[PDB]
């Protein structure tokens, strides 16, 4: 009869709804907003934040904060926060009747995950609650069993090889370069053509230009050259004081850091190298089925020129006698949460929860042996 | 200090981060364990 | 119906059928896989152990493991399993109506023979069973008498010589080098040209490369010289995630193994000369009609050059007055089952079954007063 | 002169001096750096590539590689910079007028050697040189003739056994597990206390932090419970800049895959399997000289727990009646040298070298039929 409730909790945003449905109900961005220090506007009489939306739309007079940095949550109040706001605020829900299901992604600290079981059982008291790694979830919502899957985020980019329901741990790959990274080089590299966009409230319009100009090209040297050549790559943007910008070679310049690191100082290798170290490190057997079944998912894979730039670079990596198939659903946004769903619903995984006298029992730390 | 349950600060450093992280986590297991022992 | 059961349990592979019939109806590996690495999908029908051609198609995230090693049961739960599999998913019937014939290699230990009798009397339980030598069963296949037989399998090379009936056990020699050893010092000679085996699944697609690619040579210094000389003999193999290799000399340096055994350490002599030293242990009036009788029988007799030499190395041997003839049938793989068969076909064996009431009434060491 | 040379090219280390000696005289890392970063400054005499502790203190603006991986040479001309920097820089010699000593695993490809033989006559060309392998030079230094050599490096591990002066090559085993996949594996379990080393630079501060820190526990089980009670095996360790970083379990877990590979995701046994493999392997009336006789070489086997656990667990493998001795000699990390300077100086070695006139006679393949 209880419902339960599917939250992902991203380094960027925050998804979270009800276990059964299409969609999650509630996507914000997992912002923390705080009185700027010059003395502007002390007439808002608040209590010491602003959530979420909320911040966002008065980011004229806060500065902004995250309170997760490269996948790792660094500040556990404000992290209360989030979950208090998408608990009461946003899904208008009382925590203490609906099971929890939370994501995490793979190589993180052990005490991140023990302090999510702690603060979802003792200070927004769950009946059971459940840790999933995020793949795992993709590949649910992919409806397949075997498949590597490559989850890039807001502050992570990790590769998770998978066959017929095993996971391989030793060839995880975690590579820190995601959407925020990009969001800064973007930031970067509009002061050459006179822009200057510095403050928090900025990055934001920049993240906006990056969502909507933005795409990933086949070959980067020839579209530089045709960049240099003609004006016909070149797109306008109206900022909110009403003035215009025109973007040319950025738009392609800005996601291939995921493709070339050291654009912005790096020293690893791009995705695509990533992901076939990631397939060379597991057994000679299951190669071929991790070839047919590269599986993306996350927000940093939604630029629309991502899987062919992908399909060309491991097939040139890879044997010539091999099938490489990238899968890009146009949900994949979502997938980790849409798995979340898939999971919760299913009637074999009822008896897998963690309930409140188990962790009563056992303390923070049977959530390893209870979940993977 | 063994009181102490939440501590609002965005550290810089990820040593006294892990430091800090144990502590709390530590502080709140008291809780737990006396929420346990006061349990008959 | 009471049509008899023929079961051929070698140290590689598994050859079960029903009597009277031509070719066995299950041939399969005879391996149990046990998962490695850590799984993450719940349900999805998983098994904590896997037999057979399941085992062998799902080898990339699993440990093999053989029940038999040279010709020795090492571990009985997986036997069992093997016996179950055999018994339940593979012929699809019912043991407790139909007699069982099985296999042994000459010099086992006696345990050996007695465990197999009280699993297949307590556990799998038959109206009858008998054990028979595998040798003798090659001789019935091949549809004469008289002849000296060389098995060679998977983890032992025995020669029996029979002369119009009556076995010489004095004479039965027993080498324990075959197929398994030629694979490992495969693996390790492969290290010469840089490709590293290590792990069980890449043992079998080693053993897979000396399948298609072996051969014996007619004069080893001869064809070393030529190898040496120009790369007309290397050949070409795609491994299963696409990297193709290339060998030359390893093709005919793994087989020479079984008549140059010092290669890997071994003092013994190699197959022929023990072939020749049977000969000379028998009586000197049944010698020439063992010469015109060299059959072969076996997987290990499956390289496209052993005949030739063995002829040249036995004719090398024995006396220049003497016709020296290697009988190597095209069936010859699978030649134990079909002498099985003609063997449970007979009128006159059908009094020479080990009863429930005889096994009862005796225990588990009837199997000696019966059976040779 | 003609005072012959002895250099030791391991994965990690070179140790280069001169015959006769007790000590190499040059030790440095066995790396090549090249710049990464834009050169801004001119002159002040910048190098295009740095070799050896000259890149080990420029780290921080270089990316460094090892030409050899897993005692195999895999780029050469960075070789090439390697012998050269050892030959007129470090040890400021001519090496046109001296002999030349070098060591090999067991189990490398043959066309490392050749191509070694070729460079080393070719491009810095000796009177003659000579390829040896390094655990004959182990048991040379510990001053006995039989025993079984344990030689843990940088990049392999192998174990060789002689009786009486002859080696036995079907018992010989090499496992590809060594420094620095424990150097791997530290950063990758550094990651659970939040700590990110990713770069190349980092990874020399992950092997310092192995090699002041970390330890073998004589049981892992009971340590670990000991670790989980009190913080009473928590060292601290101060990073190039300043920060100070606290080490629990991580000390202990590092080397145990040594003796669990399965940790890295490796099918295979431990070190102290291995041995008792290779013992059992070889014929039974040496066992006894063989278990007596454990010599320990490499700097893999510098951790203060290793001899005492491998002590306990061959002793558990082996027979109650057999006397298990290790032998850990304080100078063990460079004993192969020292064997290479007890090989030069013998004058039953002397008509052993490969001259010039017989390396033109032959070509690049005589040193197969010369050296092991
Ligand atoms: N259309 C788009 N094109 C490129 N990037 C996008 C697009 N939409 C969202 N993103 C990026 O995806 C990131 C977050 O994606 P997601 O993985 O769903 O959230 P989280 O990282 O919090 O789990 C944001 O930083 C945003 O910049
Ligand atoms: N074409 C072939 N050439 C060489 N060897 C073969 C060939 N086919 C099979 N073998 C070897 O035969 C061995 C098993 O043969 P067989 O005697 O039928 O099985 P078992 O030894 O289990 O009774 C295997 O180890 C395999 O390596
Ligand atoms: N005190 C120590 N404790 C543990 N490991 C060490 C110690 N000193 C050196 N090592 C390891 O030994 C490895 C190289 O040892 P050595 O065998 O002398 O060099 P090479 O492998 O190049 O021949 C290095 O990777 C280093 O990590
Ligand atoms: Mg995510
Ligand atoms: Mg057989
Ligand atoms: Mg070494």
């Amino acid at each position: 009869e209880t419902t339960a409730l599917v939250c992902d909790n991203g380094s960027g945003l925050v998804k979270a709804g009800f276990a059964g449905d299409d969609a999650p109900r509630a996507v914000f961005p997992s912002i923390v907003g705080r009185p700027r220090h010059q003395g502007v506007m002390v007439g808002m009489g608040q209590k010491d934040s602003y959530v979420g939306d909320e911040a966002q739309s008065k980011r004229g007079i806060l500065t902004l904060k995250y309170p997760i940095e490269h996948g790792i949550i660094t500040n556990w109040d404000d992290m209360e926060k989030i979950w208090h706001h998408t608990f009461y605020n946003e899904l208008r829900v009382a925590p203490e009747e609906h099971p929890t299901l939370l994501t995490e992604a793979p190589l993180n600290p052990k005490a991140n995950r023990e302090k999510m079981t702690q603060i979802m059982f003792e200070t927004f008291n769950v009946p059971a609650m459940y840790v999933a790694i995020q793949a795992v979830l993709s590949l649910y919502a992919s409806g397949r069993t075997t498949g590597i899957v490559l989850d890039s985020g807001d502050g992570v980019t990790h590769n998770v090889p998978i066959y017929e329901g095993y996971a391989l741990p030793h060839a995880i790959m975690r590579l820190d370069l995601a959407g925020r990274d990009l969001t800064d080089y973007l930031m970067k590299i509009l002061t050459e053509r006179g822009y200057s966009f510095v403050t928090t409230a900025e990055r934001e319009i920049v993240r906006d230009i990056k969502e909507k100009l933005c795409y990933v090209a086949l070959d980067f040297e020839n579209e530089m050259a045709t960049a240099a050549s003609s004006s016909s790559l070149e797109k306008s943007y109206e900022l909110p004081d009403g003035q215009v910008i025109t973007i040319g070679n950025e738009r392609f310049r800005c996601p291939e850091t995921l493709f070339q690191p050291s654009f912005i100082g790096m020293e690893s290798a791009g995705i695509h190298e990533t992901t076939y170290n990631s397939i060379m490190k597991c057994d000679i057997d299951i190669r071929k089925d991790l070839y047919a079944n590269n599986v993306m998912s996350g927000g940093t894979t939604m630029y629309p020129g991502i899987a062919d730039r992908m399909q060309k670079e491991i097939t040139a990596l890879a044997p010539s006698t091999m099938k490489i198939k990238i899968i890009a659903p146009p949900e994949r946004k979502y997938s980790v949460w849409i798995g979340g769903s898939i999971l919760a619903s299913l009637s074999t995984f009822q008896q897998m929860w963690i309930t409140k006298q188990e962790y009563d029992e056992a303390g923070p730390s049977i959530v390893h042996r209870k979940c993977f | 200090n063994a009181t102490l349950l939440k501590f609002g600060y965005h550290f810089t450093q990820q040593g006294p981060r892990l430091r800090a992280s144990n502590a709390m986590m530590n502080n709140n297991d008291l809780v737990r364990k006396r929420r346990l022992a006061d349990l008959t």
